This record gives structure tokens, C-alpha cells and sequence, in this order.
């Protein structure tokens, strides 16, 4: 599925922190995947369903809003209006977080984590994928300048050409106009000789 | 359409015979470009500035393949290119021919590999490039 | 990228009105040039006309 570069900074302990490696179900209300490595020991872990209605009569939020609650909980830091503890129960492998709102504290949904050991492998991935989409990032970010610096050049270049163009419009139209007059010009001449020479009988 | 016989014209009396005279743009701008050119030729008006895209003998890549006139690639200025080869007084002209003589390599100068491919079936060397003053030398 | 779709609109407006007046220009070119064609016609028959009767003195 798809991992994601967020640590949520765990306040029981800094040498590991939830990264996210979310194999999303058909909600995040469902389970999925959550890894924490230590560097000496790594966690996966996964979400227990139901746990949106506990909130349901105590704050009265309305569903669907568990989904962005996981999201925004596995994404780096708490979310922007809710509250949530970032931790890891080492001794039993279980993450949790929480839910206040109107004037009473509660208790959010939680991950009932699951032991996997070798941190190393699972760390060698993520530094891994770090590393593999700062450098597509970067392709990203010179494919853009190239293709940017391109149109600035190719808009100076129409710009000039017209600018060219429309002072030569009427450049030839006057050109034209008296080139014609005088064409013309020596028309009638050779007409008003011609007349002239037809007079004589 | 009050234009004399004997006495002569001016700027004033001109566009009024021309206003009068139906507007006259319909036909192919080639038939109309060797028009111009002809005139151009019998009268001395080749000395218009504008005399150098858009009626006789330049040669381009508008394409990535010469012989397709079917192949558009963005990254360049093909298009305005084109929009240039009608305007002063040489012909569209992107495809492999022999009668063409003026080259020139475009803004897309990758294709300087295409210009010189299809230069051994042309008859026409290129020159080192310089209206008339983009990337140029019919000169 | 923003820079990069905002000079893509640019170079692209820029085209489009070089367009405008290069069409204009050609549509203009024609114009003067045909009806000057038109006349000169008519001055290159009269001053054939004025030969023919010349020629019959």
C-alpha cells in the first residue's frame, strides 16, 4: 500500500515514533497498518472498529469525522482541533488517542499495536523511501524551472515579434499606399500623353 | 471609383477608391503571395521591410519529422514559428522540397540533426544564421 | 509550477494576439494590394485603348 513520512513524536519516549505505513481498509475507521520503530525493537499495529460511537453520545460529532481523526493522527503532529496523545505502551504494544470537546474530556478510538521485531529492515525502507521521493521532488522541482524559464523566453520572443508585427502592419500599409499613388501616378502621365498624342490628326 | 485618369493621386483619394472597392481577401494566401512578389518584382517593393516570411522560398522544421506534417511536440517555439513564416514575404515551407532555396534552422535547433538529414536531399546548403533577425541568414 | 502555468498563459496570450495582427496585417496587405491591382488594370487598358486609337490615326 502506501507509506507516508510522519512521525508522531511519542511523549513516553523519543527513540520511537509511530511512522506511517497505513494499509488503509475501506475507512480508517477500519484497520491498517502502523509501524513504530525503535532502532532495537519495531511495531506494527492496527485499529479496532467502532470506536466512532463511543464519542457519538459523548460529544455528539457526527460520523465519518473518525476517518480524518485517523488521518490527522497518523499525519505528523495532533490535529489542528483535536487532541490526542502520542505515546507507545511498550509493555503491552498498544497506541491510543484522545477526544475532547464542550466542556468534557473523553476517550478517542486507539491502536491495538502488534509486535513485529527487527527495526532495522523496516528503518532501512523508510529512510529508503525518504530518500527515493526527496529525489523525485527534486526531479519534480528542475523539470518545472526548465519548463517555467521555457515560456518565460518563448513570451519575451512573442512579445518583441509582436510588437514587430504591429508597427509593420501599418508600416507597409503606408508603404503600400504610397507606392500605389505614385504607380498610379505615372499611370495617368502616360495616359494624359497618350490623349495628348491622340489630339493630332 | 473617383480615381483619375490624368490627374494624380494622394493618400486621401487612394483609400477612398480602395474603401470603395469591395473588400478583397478570399482567395489562397500563395496565388495572392506570388501576387505581392510579382509586383514587388516589376515595381521595386521588395524593399518593404517586411519582406521575409510569407510568400516565397524560406525552408523550416515546424516538425519533429520533416515529410510528417503530422508531429507537434511542445517545448519550443514551432508554433510561433509558424506564426512568423506569414508575415513579411518568404513561404511556409516545412517539408522536404527541392526548388526551395533559403534553409534556416528554427527556434526548435534541436533539429539542426533533422536540417542537416534532410539537407542531403536538398539542394541547398545552410548558413550560419543571424523580420529578418531571430534565428536567420537568407542572406 | 505556479510560475510555470502563469508564463505558459503569458506566452500563450502574447501568441494568440501576434496572431491577431499578423492577420491582420495579411488581410490588410491583400486588400490594398488587390484593389491597387484593380486599377492599375484599368490605367493599363486605358493606356492600351489610348494606343489602339493612336495607332489608328
Amino acid at each position: 500500500m502506501e507509506r507516508k513520512i510522519s512521525r508522531i513524536h511519542l511523549v513516553s519516549e523519543p527513540s520511537i515514533t509511530h511512522f506511517l505505513q497505513v494499509s488503509w481498509e475501506k475507512t480508517l475507521e477500519s484497520g491498517f497498518v502502523i509501524t513504530l520503530t525503535d532502532g532495537h525493537s519495531a511495531w506494527t499495529g492496527t485499529v479496532s472498529e467502532s470506536e466512532i460511537s463511543q464519542e457519538a453520545d459523548d460529544m455528539a460529532m457526527e460520523k465519518g469525522k473518525y476517518v480524518g481523526e485517523l488521518r490527522k493522527a497518523l499525519l505528523s503532529g495532533a490535529g489542528p482541533a483535536d487532541v490526542y496523545t502520542f505515546n507507545f505502551s511498550k509493555e503491552s504494544c498498544y497506541f491510543f488517542f484522545e477526544k475532547n470537546l464542550k466542556d468534557v474530556s473523553f476517550r478517542l478510538g486507539s491502536f491495538n499495536l502488534e509486535k513485529v521485531e527487527n527495526p532495522a529492515e523496516v528503518i532501512r525502507e523508510l529512510i529508503c523511501y525518504c530518500l527515493d521521493t526527496i529525489a523525485e521532488n527534486q526531479a519534480k522541482n528542475e523539470h518545472l524551472q526548465k519548463e517555467n524559464e521555457r515560456l518565460l523566453r518563448d513570451w519575451n520572443d512573442v512579445q518583441g515579434r509582436f510588437e514587430k508585427c504591429v508597427s509593420a502592419k501599418e508600416a507597409l500599409e503606408t508603404d503600400l499606399y504610397k507606392r500605389f499613388i505614385l504607380v498610379l501616378n505615372e499611370k495617368k502621365t502616360k495616359i494624359r500623353s497618350l490623349h495628348n498624342k491622340l489630339l493630332n490628326a | 471609383y473617383g480615381d483619375s485618369y490624368f490627374i494624380d493621386t494622394d493618400l486621401n483619394q487612394l483609400k477612398e477608391v480602395f474603401s470603395g472597392i469591395k473588400n478583397s481577401n478570399e482567395q489562397t494566401p500563395e496565388e495572392m503571395a506570388s501576387l505581392i512578389a510579382d509586383l514587388e518584382y516589376r515595381y521595386s517593393w521588395d524593399c518593404s521591410p517586411l519582406s521575409m516570411f510569407r510568400r516565397h522560398t524560406v525552408y523550416l522544421d515546424s516538425y519533429a519529422v520533416i515529410n510528417d506534417l503530422s508531429t507537434k511536440n511542445e517545448g519550443t517555439r514551432l508554433a510561433i514559428k509558424a506564426l512568423e513564416l506569414r508575415f513579411h514575404g518568404a513561404k511556409v515551407v516545412s517539408c522536404l522540397a527541392e526548388g526551395v532555396s533559403h534553409v534556416i534552422i528554427g527556434e526548435d535547433h534541436s533539429r539542426v540533426a533533422d536540417f542537416k538529414a534532410f539537407r542531403r536531399t536538398f539542394k541547398r546548403k545552410f548558413k550560419i544564421l543571424k523580420d529578418k533577425c531571430e534565428l536567420q541568414e537568407e542572406n
